[PDB]
């Protein structure tokens, strides 16, 4: 989940900078917010399915990730680590014809979930491995500070995209999913629903795409275009000054939380009036969930340990930030 | 049984002049700043003894208490039905060496019920203990261990506090300001000993420091006030 | 949540005398596990050697004075006990723990480079 | 609305000839594509100052302690006028009619914690609307109403 | 008016029909006992699961044949760092040290002086490709497009020493990949 | 000949050779910077014992490909405009005052200019 | 000030004794940095000319606010130090 | 014109709601087939 | 796209020598219009079959027989 | 307010014929033209010795290269102080030219 | 060619995408084996922290001969982004010998395949049984 991760630091700096991204910028972050969620959930659900033992859905989905990572590489350049969402909008405008290729994948992708639900959703072996495994009460989920799927799996209908709208999420419409039993099979259904709801927004983001700029038109927080850097003395100075000293963030502190695919991911950032942040604490949703492993896994069997880890969607790069 | 279209050949709109509005983002927080100021005043109303001060930045509310008053306020902010902050999302810290209590232990709380967040901020020194919030939130059992490991802050009442992010037998607490960014030692493999051994730090290329050419001038001033007039003298 | 083996609550002790007795029991706990540390980590030094090094560790820092800094030294030494007894440190770290370690005249340091 | 869609409306490799009718007889769901993208359309042509300033006007940082807190109940407000000055003594000796308008809202009723977004209102949806799992599945779908 | 009188909110109001209905008992199941037993004993869903898998057996696999074929690349692809050159032959680079400053991993090492002709150039320009993160700030920082990242990725080496690129190695790539970099820049010119 | 290979010079007294692997570059012998380490010295290292010198990277020296290029001339004006001579993928535009009577190179490209009258004087 | 906090900071023994920290003022705040080592502060690597170093405190600078605040810190850690008064 | 913008009409809607139509005969028929297969099979075994 | 119909057509057009080269490194007997060679010698082909999948419409045939780089 | 236009006026005037030599300026990282055309300005829009690398192309004038000479120094043992007085890179030191950048020293 | 699934960090995503249907490492005879005993290669992908380095040596030393190690990505090669970190080994070559270095962040799924191919070209150059006859 790359473009969601850098979105929370971009929002944190934007909140301190007191500058707001234009409309087309916030639509690009919403579209690639959904594509990232599809990329993350494919890694989360299918490996959880693979760790149970279903090898086939892992490979069907990874072709889609290869198909989705093409979109990352066309806009940013690198397949995985797209340093695209920078504080003050995005890096570069969308390449022409990207929407046509994004939409074309959207039509085909709709069947991919169906076959995934064919070998998992109604299979009795998949139900047995997950039903009643790792029961988390909604009252007790709040106590450990769980967020994301392992808080709506327990019945709480809370979602950060709705509690604090951001980056053209208010414009689109989508339905959140809430479970009732708080076990792995419920969290699977929620995650599968997150596929279709995310695909629902991708259609809306492609359709409702506005025109205009893609980054804030302030040369002090964004590089000037190269056609203008070599023509305008004011443009060259800000290009030279941006990359040597950087822009200074006004003093303050902030804690902006977003709906990461794992859950509530937030950064605590303290600004000391300098071009370098003073304190940067990162709240990793996988960090808190792994803490609640003792509460969840107690009383289950060793095969249930794999199911519990899989439904936690652990990425120990995020855990050990 | 009809042929599929070609999207590149579809007609498209033509857009010319752009009018991107440029107005202060702080206007959309005009009511939000107003609502939060009362709530902080209300907590100080319900807790005159413990709430030293408070401040609201846009849509964020901060509560400052002493280490003694930490658990008392957090218990009030958990149970009191006017403020049901059931989930403790984050337990962070930072170092400010100038002050006697350099550290600044933070507490971000989440209220799923009332849909709001609060920030309890209690100072701590290198030796003054802070009461553990485990009896209120079991979710800080791992957020405090990170804070102790990276700062050395002594948390009073933790059921089991130890290293969670550094290596076993690591010396020093890294996120301090006096702790060098490169560390004191690094490891390698010594064939004669037939094991991987620690050794004093050696850099083939030292960390170049580019802060020297920083800003010598002022960058940002006071700004424009947005305090609701109901919270002024 | 269930705390792990050999755990103690982190408590800010407000007595000079109680801390004295807590330490004394702790020193015995290390000596009781002297045989285990040899067998667990496969150390080359025999059981008497470990006790000798443990004694050299406990004798070293017995003269501290600050009670606020007494608890901190008791807290972290508890972690060292908990890490070692639970068999958490790798084999290499314990071997190098005991494998660490007279100066030289000014001419000797002048010639090679001193510090 | 994302209802079922035929195979020939999805940009994917199809079936040409009698094999199409063979596919529609054996495959369980005839309106699913093989997933291979359309070579003839998909990626066919490759990609080859003050008026506009807000950072300097960022909201200021003002802290309200017990000294300034007491001043709002006694003197009043800068809109509706009415050292270490401790609040605890002020709460011990002050008119409750000051409380029921300043320190509290709506006749002393406690101020509910301010919502980060007021318009987060949910409604429960049904199968025929969202096209998701039927009722027996142990989840429910919420919407923004 | 809000529910602040009762210390409640419209937010705290669960939607109509939020509470669950009564759970079914064994007498309230639509499928009769025989119908459920036949699905249970005869493995109805597993056999359907098998058939759908067999559908994919008669579909064209996605696999491509490396190295005889390559996957797609974009003009913005970030690969091997390379030092460009003017058509007249003079080096594009004028030694800002903008390069050494932006580089997040501090992989750029530049030392420069006055050339013999007096034009400002650099005699040392080293990249530690083992330290680089292929971020892309190389290409964005250049006011003369002197340092760019080619679309190459197949340059793995046996010895790590070969991964320390000095100026001559960077200049060799700049000539060797010049025509390809022409494809990349001239296809990404409008968006910059 | 152990003298010019380790000394910086404006030009080379001898005619360079493309097939000499001791030169700084195929098209130049002496290095073009006082601090630049001569190639003959560098290759006399431990790691060049078995490594073949033929395959090592030897790009052509920059300080020659420019001086082969004939000097541009300006007619009836004393301000020279150069912006990379390639369009919008070049160096920032710079104006060159031609008051001085010699060849004044560009800031970035190294291209040299002149005037109409001094065309005969500068070429001397 | 009287507290031997060096036993809780985990710093190596060499910081207490063999290193000297300067409390200077570059124009409204004070800073602390450690004076360079006698030898081995910077030696030219013989491979690629990298500026090698064995001093691990070369890149460390602490931005303080007031002079007495900095002096309080230096005494708290048990650091040897000296103070450079800026010229008026 | 000089950018990437969706068409004026947009695109045709995509399929995103769950679409898993069932298949096969009702379980009674499969049960009846199992009995007949057994019923016919034991007729052939008995003849042999 | 993978069935023997495509392989046999590509086998017959290419002849035995070229195909057997593809049966030694390529493992997939393919045919296509030659689009020219580079300085090193690799022959760059493009496939006009309506059956090849999206990413397999351009391939190469290296100079070497046993090893390809 | 109204006052800010004065900064946006003098800044615009100075950057009128100024060369776009910031990458190639000897002291491009510390000139008080950039650092004062950012904080206060808008955003869009011969040789004298073997010691001072003169380039009046980069001047903004103010004759501080002139006022100092006839006041303090008055073939001058102190003419090198002109290098440190001119804010812009109009008069930069020759021996140091093209060798280092201020953010690294 | 059976490597060992030693994915540690973001580099591990690419090592999975080689097994994905687009590239299908299995076509080349590559079957990842979890246990060191069953794996003759060890693709060290991702940051090797100090807390891991002793454990990495134990995993490497258990591979029966012959054994090869591939260092993928910047972190495994020379430190990468976290080269100046207090708890990051600056290059895994301080711990285990390496036979090929794949550069990238992360190296593309083809770059790893190219690195695999080059190591394969080295293995086909092995001359052990002729070495006994001629060099021993
Ligand atoms: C390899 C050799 C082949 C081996 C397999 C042979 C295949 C044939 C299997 C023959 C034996 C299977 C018996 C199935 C016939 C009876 C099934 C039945 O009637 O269901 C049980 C019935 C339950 O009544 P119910 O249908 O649930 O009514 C309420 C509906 N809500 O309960 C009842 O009330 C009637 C029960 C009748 C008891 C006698 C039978
Ligand atoms: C029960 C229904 C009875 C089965 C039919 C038996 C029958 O009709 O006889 C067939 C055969 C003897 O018939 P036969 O008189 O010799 O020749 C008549 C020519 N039209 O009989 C035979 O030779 C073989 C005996 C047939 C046994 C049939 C066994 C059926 C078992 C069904 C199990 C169902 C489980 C539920
Ligand atoms: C007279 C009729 C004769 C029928 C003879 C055949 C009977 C076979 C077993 C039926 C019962 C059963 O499979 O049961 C399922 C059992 C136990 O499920 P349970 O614990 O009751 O949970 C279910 C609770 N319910 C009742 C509420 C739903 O677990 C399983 O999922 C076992 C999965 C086996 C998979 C084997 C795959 C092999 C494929 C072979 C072809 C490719
Ligand atoms: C010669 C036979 C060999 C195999 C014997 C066992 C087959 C399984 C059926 C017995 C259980 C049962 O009764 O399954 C009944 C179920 C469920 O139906 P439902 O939910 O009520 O349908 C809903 C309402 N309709 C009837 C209007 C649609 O049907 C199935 O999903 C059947 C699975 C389809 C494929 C099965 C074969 C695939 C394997 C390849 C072999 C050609
Ligand atoms: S690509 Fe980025 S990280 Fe790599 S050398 Fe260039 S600037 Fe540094
Ligand atoms: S930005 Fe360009 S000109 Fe400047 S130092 Fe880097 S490569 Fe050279
Ligand atoms: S003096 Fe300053 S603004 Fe002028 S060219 Fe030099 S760096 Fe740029
Ligand atoms: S001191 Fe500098 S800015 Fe002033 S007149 Fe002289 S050259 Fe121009
Ligand atoms: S080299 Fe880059 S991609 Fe690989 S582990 Fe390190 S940071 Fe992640
Ligand atoms: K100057
Ligand atoms: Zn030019």
């Amino acid at each position: 989940s790359m473009m969601t991760n850098e979105q929370v630091f971009s929002l944190a700096v934007e909140k301190l900078l007191n500058l707001e991204v234009p409309e087309r910028g916030q639509y690009i972050r919403t579209l690639f917010g959904e594509i990232t969620r599809v990329l993350n959930h494919l890694m989360s659900v299918l490996s959880h399915a693979m760790d149970v033992g279903a090898l086939t859905p892992f490979l069907w989905g990874f072709e889609e990730r290869e198909k989705l990572m093409e979109f990352y590489e066309r806009v940013s350049g690198a397949r995985l680590h797209s340093a695209y969402v920078r504080p003050g909008g995005v890096s570069q405008d969308l390449p022409a014809g990207l929407l046509d290729d994004i939409y074309m994948w959207a039509t085909q992708f709709g069947d991919r979930l169906d076959e995934t639900e064919e070998l998992l959703t109604d299979s009795r072996i998949w139900k047995q491995r997950t039903i009643g495994i790792g029961e988390v009460t909604a009252e007790d989920a709040l106590n450990y500070g769980l967020s994301g799927v392992m808080l709506r799996g327990s019945g709480v209908p809370f979602d950060i995209r709705k509690s604090q709208p951001y980056d053209a999420y208010d414009k689109v419409d989508f339905d959140i999913a809430v479970g009732t039993k708080g076990d792995c099979y419920d969290r699977y259904l929620i995650r599968m629903t997150e596929f279709r709801q995310s695909l629902r927004i991708i259609e809306q983001c492609c359709n409702q795409m506005p025109p205009g700029p893609v980054k804030v038109e302030d040369f002090k927080v964004a590089p000037p275009p190269r056609a203008l850097m070599k023509e305008d003395m004011e443009a060259l100075i800000h290009h030279f000054l941006l990359y040597t000293k950087g822009y200074a963030v006004p003093a303050g502190e902030t804690y902006t939380a977003i709906e990461a695919p794992k859950g509530e991911m937030a950064v605590y950032v303290v600004s000391d009036g300098s071009e370098r942040p003073y304190r940067c604490k990162i709240r990793a949703p996988g960090f808190a969930h792994l803490g609640a492993f003792d509460h969840i896994a107690r009383g289950h069997f060793l095969p249930d340990a794999v199911a519990i880890i899989g439904t936690m969607d652990l990425v120990f790069g995020e855990v050990d930030r | 049984e009809e042929p599929l279209p070609v999207l590149r050949d579809l007609p498209r709109p033509e857009y010319g002049e752009l009018h991107a509005p440029v107005y202060n983002p702080a206007e959309k927080y005009k009511e939000q700043i107003e609502e939060l100021h009362k709530f902080g005043r209300y907590i100080m109303g319900c807790l005159p003894k413990f709430v030293q001060q408070f401040s609201v930045w846009k849509d964020e509310l901060v509560i400052y208490v002493a280490p003694s008053a930490l658990t008392q306020v957090a218990t009030f902010l958990k149970d009191h039905t006017s403020a049901q902050f059931k989930a403790c999302m984050d337990v962070t810290a930072a170092d400010y060496p100038t002050r006697t209590n350099r550290f600044d232990v933070v507490y971000n709380l989440l209220s799923v019920r009332h849909n709001s967040r609060i920030r309890i901020k209690t100072y701590a020194s290198e030796v003054s203990p802070v009461p553990s919030v485990v009896p209120l939130f079991q979710g800080a059992n791992w957020f405090e261990r990170e804070t102790y490991d990276l700062f050395g802050i002594f948390f009073e009442g933790h059921p089991d506090l130890r290293r969670i992010m550094t290596d076993y037998g690591f010396q020093g607490h890294p996120l301090r300001k006096d702790f060098p960014t490169t560390g004191y030692t690094e490891v390698r493999y010594d064939a004669e000993k037939r094991r991987v051994v620690y050794e004093p730090l050696e850099l083939t290329q030292a960390w170049r420091n580019f802060t020297v050419g920083s800003s010598v001038w002022e960058q940002v001033g006071d700004g424009k006030d947005f305090t609701p007039e109901s919270f002024k003298l | 949540t269930n705390p792990t083996a050999f755990a103690q609550t982190t408590r800010y002790v407000k007595d000079s005398t109680e801390m004295r007795t807590l330490v004394l029991n702790l020193y015995r706990r290390y000596l009781r596990h002297s045989r285990g540390f040899v067998n667990n980590y496969n150390l080359d030094i025999p059981a008497s050697q470990v006790r000798t090094k443990i004694r050299q560790e406990f004798e070293r820092q017995r003269f501290v004075k600050d009670l606020p800094l007494k608890n901190v030294l008791y807290m972290k030494a508890q972690m060292e006990f908990q890490e070692l007894v639970n068999f958490w440190k790798q084999q290499c770290h314990v071997m190098q723990y005991f494998e660490s370690i007279k100066g030289d005249s000014f001419v000797q340091k002048f010639l090679k480079g001193a510090q | 609305s994302g209802g079922p869609v035929p195979v020939f409306k999805k940009y994917t490799t199809g079936s040409k000839g009698i094999w199409e009718k063979i596919r529609q007889l054996l495959t369980l769901v005839p309106n699913r594509s093989t997933g291979n993208p359309l070579v003839k359309n998909y990626r066919v042509p490759p990609p080859g100052y003050y008026d506009r300033d807000h950072r300097r006007n960022y909201p200021r940082l003002v802290a309200f302690d017990q000294t300034k807190v007491s001043g709002l109940l006694t003197l009043g407000s800068a809109q509706n006028p009415r050292q270490s000055v401790s609040l605890s003594s002020t709460l011990a000796t002050i008119d409750p009619k000051v409380v029921k308008s300043e320190l509290l809202a709506e006749g002393g009723s406690p101020v509910v914690a301010p919502s980060l977004n007021k318009k987060m209102k949910f409604r429960l949806t049904e199968e025929s609307e969202h096209g998701m799992y039927p009722e027996d599945y142990p989840i429910r779908i919420f919407a923004q109403n | 008016p809000t529910l602040a009188l009762t210390s409640g909110s419209i937010q705290g109001t669960h939607p109509e029909g939020f509470r669950l209905p009564r759970p079914k008992t064994w007498e309230e199941s639509s499928e009769s006992a025989l119908s459920k037993a036949t699905k249970w004993y005869l493995l109805s869903e597993i056999f359907r699961g098998l058939y759908i898998t067999l559908e994919m057996y008669f579909r064209a696999p996605y696999t491509i044949y490396y190295p005889f074929e390559k996957g797609p690349v974009s003009p913005r692809f970030r690969g091997e760092h390379a030092l460009r050159r003017y058509p007249s032959g003079e080096e594009r680079c004028i030694a800002c040290k903008l390069c050494e400053a932006v580089c997040p991993a501090q992989a750029i090492t530049i030392e420069a002086e006055e050339r013999i002709d007096g034009s400002r150039r650099t005699y040392k320009y080293d990249i530690d490709m083992t330290k680089c993160i292929y971020c892309g700030y190389c290409q964005e920082s250049c006011p003369v497009d002197a340092i760019v990242e080619t679309p190459n990725v197949e340059y793995a080496t046996e010895t790590r020493e070969e991964l320390l690129y000095n100026k001559e190695k960077l200049l060799a790539n700049g000539d060797k990949w010049e025509q390809e970099i022409q494809y990349a820049l001239d296809a990404d010119a409008p968006y910059r | 000949s152990t003298k010019e290979l380790t000394t910086a010079r404006i030009k080379d007294i001898s005619k360079p050779d493309e097939n000499n692997l001791q030169q700084q570059a195929p098209n130049r012998i002496s290095p073009w910077s006082k601090s630049q380490k001569p190639r003959a010295e560098a290759q006399d290292n431990v790691r060049f014992a078995v490594k073949d010198l033929a395959k090592q990277p030897r790009p052509y020296a920059a300080i020659d490909l420019i001086y082969k290029q004939p000097i541009r001339y300006i007619e009836h004006d004393n301000v020279a405009v150069c912006d990379g001579n390639g369009g919008a993928q070049g160096h920032p535009k710079v104006y060159i005052n031609l008051d001085q009577n010699k060849a004044i190179p560009c800031g970035y490209c190294g291209l040299r200019f002149a005037q109409a009258a001094f065309k005969e004087d500068i070429e001397s | 000030t009287d507290l031997a906090k060096e036993l809780v900071s985990g710093a190596p023994k060499e910081l207490i004794t063999e290193r000297v920290a300067r409390i200077y003022q570059e124009t409204e705040t004070w800073k602390i940095d450690w004076d360079i080592l006698n030898k081995g502060n910077r030696w030219e690597n013989d491979l690629m000319g990298y500026q090698s170093s064995s001093d691990y405190m070369q890149g460390t600078i602490l931005k303080f606010d007031t002079r007495e605040g900095a002096i309080r810190f230096a005494k708290g850690q048990g650091w040897d130090y000296y103070i450079q008064e800026p010229k008026v | 014109a000089t950018q990437d913008l969706p068409p004026i009409s947009g695109y045709a809607p995509i399929q995103w709601k769950r679409n898993l139509p069932s298949r096969g005969f009702r379980p009674v028929i499969w049960f009846l087939g199992l009995c007949t297969a057994t019923g016919y099979g034991f007729y052939q075994i008995s003849l042999a | 796209s993978s069935s023997i119909q495509r392989t046999l057509r590509n086998l017959w057009k290419n002849g035995f020598k070229k195909s057997f080269k593809q049966l030694q490194g390529y493992n997939d007997i393919k045919s296509g219009r030659l689009v020219g060679t580079d300085s090193f010698g690799n022959k760059f082909y493009e496939v006009d079959d309506p059956v090849e999948i999206h990413m397999r419409t351009r391939f190469v045939e290296y100079t070497g027989f046993w090893r390809q780089d | 307010p109204k006052i800010k236009k004065a900064r946006e006026g003098v800044t615009e005037m100075l950057l009128e014929n100024h060369p776009l030599d910031c990458p190639v300026c000897d002291q491009g990282g510390e000139c008080d033209l950039q650092e004062q055309s950012l904080r206060y300005g808008s955003d869009r829009g011969k040789a004298i010795g073997p010691l001072i690398k003169t380039s009046m192309n980069r001047c903004i004038h103010c004759t501080r290269c002139v006022r100092f000479l006839n006041d303090v120094a008055g073939n001058s043992e102190l003419s090198a102080n002109v290098i440190d007085l001119c804010p812009v890179g109009a008069l930069t030191s020759k021996p140091y030219a093209f060798r280092a950048r201020p953010w690294e020293l | 060619f059976w490597p060992m699934t030693f994915g540690l960090a973001c580099c591990a995503v690419e090592m999975m995408h080689v097994s994905a249907p687009r590239y299908d490492q299995d076509r080349l005879g590559i079957i990842f084996r979890a246990s060191p005993r069953q794996s003759d290669i060890m693709i060290v992908a991702g940051t090797v922290t100090n807390k891991m380095a002793p454990a990495l040596r134990q995993v490497y030393d258990q591979m029966p001969y012959p054994r090869w190690v591939i260092s993928m990505g910047s972190c495994a090669n020379g430190g990468g982004y976290y080269h100046y970190s207090y708890s990051v080994v600056r290059g895994v070559d301080r711990i285990v010998p390496v036979d090929i270095y794949v550069p990238g962040c992360p190296p593309t799924s083809e770059a790893l395949m190219y690195g695999v191919f080059q190591l394969q070209k080295k293995m086909m150059d092995g001359q052990t049984h002729r070495m006994w006859y001629r060099s021993y």
